């Protein structure tokens, strides 16, 4: 039954028992219920008034911290001879590329949230003359819109796409993206195929497609080359979460799938997740005096 | 009193004399889609007892080397009876399921099956970058076998699978498991041929053992769809 | 607004906004079909619903198709117009489309 | 402080202390007593 | 069948139309793929002269 | 009849009909009215309570996003020998030069709005020593006022013209221009001639003339040359719109007129707007399994 | 006002602009079987819009030599859509029908079709003692042709067939006929594969005639089952 | 937030949900019924 829980539960004092037909420490795991044995039933307890708050394990607090989702470096230079990100890049938006945020998100089956996006830009001189204060444009290109082909293409005029223009000397640029799934929740996992034929992608729900982030330098190139690095952070907020999942153990292989190999030996090998001890009778860090 | 159970749905009934309660996943029960959650505006067909009945799949042999078995829903039922015909003629489907898993042996046998219903059990392949193909996933009535049950074939772990709806069959204690599944999807209905809401998994965490004379010990799976709805009447894809 | 249903080579300009029907000698023949992708370049794109919707990414709700017969007063006939929800191939026979 | 017109712009909602762990710990149709389970 | 007398034209035309109904809704505004330019328009430069 | 519409309409359940004299699926296109057939009349429906909002297709939201209207590059240098924009430029204000905003505006016959103007400036060194933090002046020169002839002419003293002075290191400069037509609405299209003689311009309403934007660098030239690029964005706001129009299909040719040529082949050729399929019986992306 | 009619059932609609009222056979309307008339005690499936919809059969050519056509119900529909699947999976069936018959021609054409629904149209053979065989009777969707329409192929007469539920298609007057049939049986339900309640017959009492250029003049039959009920869920006979 | 003296300075007015599509869908002098149009 649903109730409001702000602090951990109190302990009541308990006495000796000795009752026939009452066995609170016996349980039946086959039902699928977890053990309902209370500490007051297992041992003699004292009264403890418990004041420990539970706010830090709220799903909102557990998930709503900003994490890196995209990092891209490119050359800001005269690109007339290059083969390359020619003063701009396109990113197909995903949340699976950096494992810290990915693993936390994958503790859940369904998530509904708004995304706070922070864009951090940094610049170095190519192998010094000072660092230029560049203007950048980030343009959100949804599904079925045309992406820019060039730094100076007319796609950047952004008649209806959301663009943010920001300087390197500014604080990091920030926008919120609304929860934009065509369903009521994102499918964090998807046991299905994207298309009506058999050749569509496994494991990606088409309902969750965000689109493209296109980022250019707006300045014309300088006589000298720079490396620009863009970092994108996402913070989920206003979060609802459903059906918690067993956590990822094996290293991720791919952003496209759940494929697994494991480490060559324990921990997190396919044959042994926990590191080995000599025997079930060995206490590995036993106190000896 | 919680060891004997009769399940009756449509023209089908199951009795068991050694249950261990039963699981209602997340405390939910199946229901029809209410009007305040509806998307598709055509009037649905609700076939009731024609579809809301137990279908019994082919039994699998529990053997000393067994890694476990899995079946995907609705895929395992998409070609069976009047449930399958409605699946083939309609673009959209919605239902719950009643799952009953059956395995009996002697009082001299030992063994434990974890019986777990996994929502959105998106599989991984082992030791490759290539995603699982259509024929790796879509097994139909036969179902599949686990490659690496210890990581649930998805880089995760068996040990933590009890976060999902489950019972155990412990041959010492019980010969059947029952799980009732609500509709479990982000959308209110789905195309039944390209997405599976639920995977049933049966994994022998304790292997089958005895020193009596050996017999074949089958595991049998019976599944009733519950509150089936279908929308978008069409010809059969079939 | 008018669909460009006759988006075929050898239909030029206004000829693309009409479909021509003739008397047939075989029963229950297919006359034409209409692709329903608004995103891809089909009969629906250059329409009021089409051009406005392409400023957006998501859409929901019902569409109406109306057909006006522009034969003579003396022309007679019955047609069947069928919508098939997705999942298989486009129907090529009336007995399939009728479902 | 939220002067934006869209409510999705707002700061995070850290106030929902409602829990129901029994949907995960006790999804049994007949509830456990304090008492032989089976 | 289409059935016509001898003095009517043997071939007749349909015009097809489409509209949204009032249950129709649109979301997530984007630049339309139906228009673009690779060059300055004519007389655009002359706006600066 | 006018009514307030915030969400899409609900669907009622419907039964079998079989009524003589009632044919809701039959219509008469010759009247000019669109079909009034409801889905409840055409098929058996269920009840659907529809919660989908309609705010994103408001004309205010559809039009009030900032779009590029002017882009100009010029040399910031010693111009004593040049032929050129000699540290300043003049722009005759128009909204027809960039096709994304133009095509959206041309969905309407008459528009009344205030214009939010954003000016973005960027600088590169000519073919490096760092980038200078220049001061720029933008001066609005209405109809019949004198425009500057030189970077240092006395026109820039701006006794009565609105000027904004802004730095390159600032955020982009922003002002709102009021709705300033001599009529109650701008004429987006104008089927007429500008003058009382016959030689005036076709297609421009004299009532809609805004004036000139003159932009100079205020700094004296440096010993080295820079390229400065100015970008002007307009955002319509407080918008009223009348008489929706069929959209532009053929590429624009000119800012001065609606002249048309089309692409050499479909799509958007003069003979064929939609791309061809093999026949009226061909389904181009047909699902096959 | 009684010349324009729209029929809507499930996902299907028919409009006609030249009807001549419509017939409700014996003044009845289709209804579901009430409890005071029920025999079989299992809960019926009532698929509603999945089955209660128009099915359009193959069109037949009206030609100068035509003797007329017939289709038996439920037999003509027993293999079509979700109606056919329920027929194949259930021992027992019950429904009404909505019959719409379609034939248009020019104002320079003449011809009259008697469109008649015959209950228990038990056929005779001509000039033999041997009763009609299974393949003479069970035609499916294609239907049959009359051997001797003047005696209705049963030693009786066409002239008196207007005692049965009927309309006419008179090309001068109307291009369609509609007949609504109730359940018409001595038993409350029947096995659909071995007995036909109704035969639709279309007989050209006045032949097709014109002096304009000839065109093919098809006759088209559309039939909606109404209030379909099915009992005795089984595997498919199929 | 508008501290400017001229009301044209203000932010956009996204609140007018009034529609009348019948001026474009049904500009017929005699309204359609649910019913032969002609
Ligand atoms: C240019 C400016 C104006 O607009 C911008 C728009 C967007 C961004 C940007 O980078 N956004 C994002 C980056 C990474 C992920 C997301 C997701 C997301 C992915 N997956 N999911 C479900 C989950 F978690 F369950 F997997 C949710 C949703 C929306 N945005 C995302 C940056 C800028
Ligand atoms: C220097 C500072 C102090 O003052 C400034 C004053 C003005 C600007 C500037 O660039 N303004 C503008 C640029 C582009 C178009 C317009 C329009 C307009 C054109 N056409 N229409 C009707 C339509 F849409 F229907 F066609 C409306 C109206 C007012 N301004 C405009 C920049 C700065």
């Amino acid at each position: 039954i649903e109730s409001i829980i702000k602090t951990a539960t109190d302990t009541v004092k308990s006495e000796i028992n000795a009752e026939l037909g009452v066995v609170p420490s016996l349980n039946a795991v086959e039902t699928g219920a977890t053990s309902n044995t209370e500490p007051e039933e297992a041992i003699q307890t004292r009264t403890v008034i418990n004041q420990h708050g539970v706010s830090e394990t709220l799903v909102e607090n557990f998930l709503s911290r900003a994490a890196l989702v995209s990092k891209r470096s490119f050359e800001y230079k005269d690109h007339t001879s290059s083969t390359a990100d020619k003063n701009f890049f396109k990113w197909t938006i995903n949340t699976r590329s950096f494992v810290q945020l990915r693993r936390k998100l994958e503790l859940f089956t369904y998530l509904r949230f708004d995304a706070e996006i922070t864009i951090l830009t940094t610049v170095a001189v190519n192998g010094y003359v000072g660092l230029p204060d560049l203007t950048l444009q980030a343009m959100f290109v949804p599904t079925g819109a045309l992406t820019p082909e060039k730094q100076d293409s007319f796609h950047w005029q952004s008649g209806s796409n959301a663009s943010v223009f920001f300087k390197i000397s500014d604080p990091p640029a920030r926008i919120t993206i609304p929860f934009m799934c065509i369903n009521s929740a994102y499918s964090v996992f998807y046991d299905g195929f994207a298309g009506f034929e058999k050749n569509g992608l496994y494991g990606i729900n088409p309902a969750d497609t965000i689109g493209n982030l296109c980022v250019r330098i707006v300045n014309e190139h300088q006589p000298v080359g720079f490396t620009v690095t863009v970092r994108v952070y996402m913070k989920p907020k206003h979060i609802k979460a459903w059906a918690p999942r067993p956590p990822r153990t094996l290293p991720y292989m791919s952003i496209a799938n759940a494929n697994y190999k494991g480490k060559e030996r324990a921990p997190n090998a396919l044959s042994a997740i926990i590191g080995n001890r000599d025997s079930v009778k060995t206490m590995p860090h036993n106190i000896v005096n | 009193s919680d060891r004997v159970l009769q399940l009756k749905l449509g023209n089908s009934a199951i009795v068991t004399q050694e249950a261990a309660n039963y699981c209602c996943a997340y405390g939910e029960w199946p229901n029809y889609l209410p009007d305040h959650e509806a998307v598709a505006i055509d009037k649905p067909t609700q076939p009731e007892t024609a579809t809301d009945r137990f279908y019994t799949l082919k039994s699998v042999k529990w053997e000393t080397g067994s890694t476990g078995w899995w079946w995907k829903l609705p895929d395992a039922l998409n070609n069976i009876g009047m449930f399958g015909q409605n699946v083939q003629h309609h673009y959209l489907y919605r239902s719950g399921f009643l799952i009953h898993v059956q395995c009996n042996a002697t009082k001299f046998h030992q063994g434990a099956l974890l019986v777990v219903a996994i929502p959105e059990h998106q599989r991984g392949a082992h030791n490759t970058n290539t995603s699982p193909g259509f024929d790796d996933i879509m097994k139909g009535e036969e179902g599949g076998t686990f490659n690496h049950p210890y990581v649930l074939d998805d880089g995760t772990s068996l040990a933590c699978a009890t976060i999902f709806p489950h019972q155990w069959i412990n041959l010492r204690t019980n010969n059947s498991a029952t799980i009732v599944l609500p509709w479990m999807n982000a959308a209110p209905m789905d195309f039944p041929l390209r997405h599976n809401q639920w995977t049933l998994a049966i994994i022998p965490v304790v292997p089958l053992g005895t020193r009596t004379t050996s017999s074949m010990v089958p595991i049998t799976v019976s599944i009733a769809p519950m509150c089936c709805e279908f929308n978008g009447l069409r010809h059969a894809i079939t | 607004s008018m669909m460009e249903i006759n988006n075929t080579e050898s239909a030029v300009g206004m000829e693309r906004l009409k479909v021509d029907i003739s008397a047939l000698t075989d029963v229950d023949q297919l006359l034409f079909n209409i692709p329903l992708d608004i995103q891809l370049d089909g009969p629906l794109r250059n329409t009021l619903v089409g051009n406005i919707s392409r400023y957006y990414t998501h859409w929901s709700g019902s569409l109406e198709m109306t057909f006006m017969f522009c034969g003579s007063f003396m022309a007679a006939g019955k047609l069947i117009l069928c919508y098939t929800p997705p999942g298989g191939s486009c129907p090529t026979t009336r007995e399939t489309a009728m479902l | 402080i939220n002067f934006y017109k869209d409510s999705y712009a707002a700061s995070a909602s850290k106030q929902d202390f409602s829990q129901d762990p029994s949907k995960f710990t006790e999804p049994v149709v007949e509830g456990l007593k304090a008492a032989p389970v089976l | 069948n289409l059935i016509v007398p001898s003095e009517s034209s043997d071939t007749c035309s349909l015009i097809g139309f489409i509209a949204a109904k009032d249950d129709f809704s649109l979301r997530l505004m984007r630049d339309s793929p139906d228009i673009g330019q690779l060059d300055h328009l004519h007389a655009a430069e002359a706006a600066y002269q």
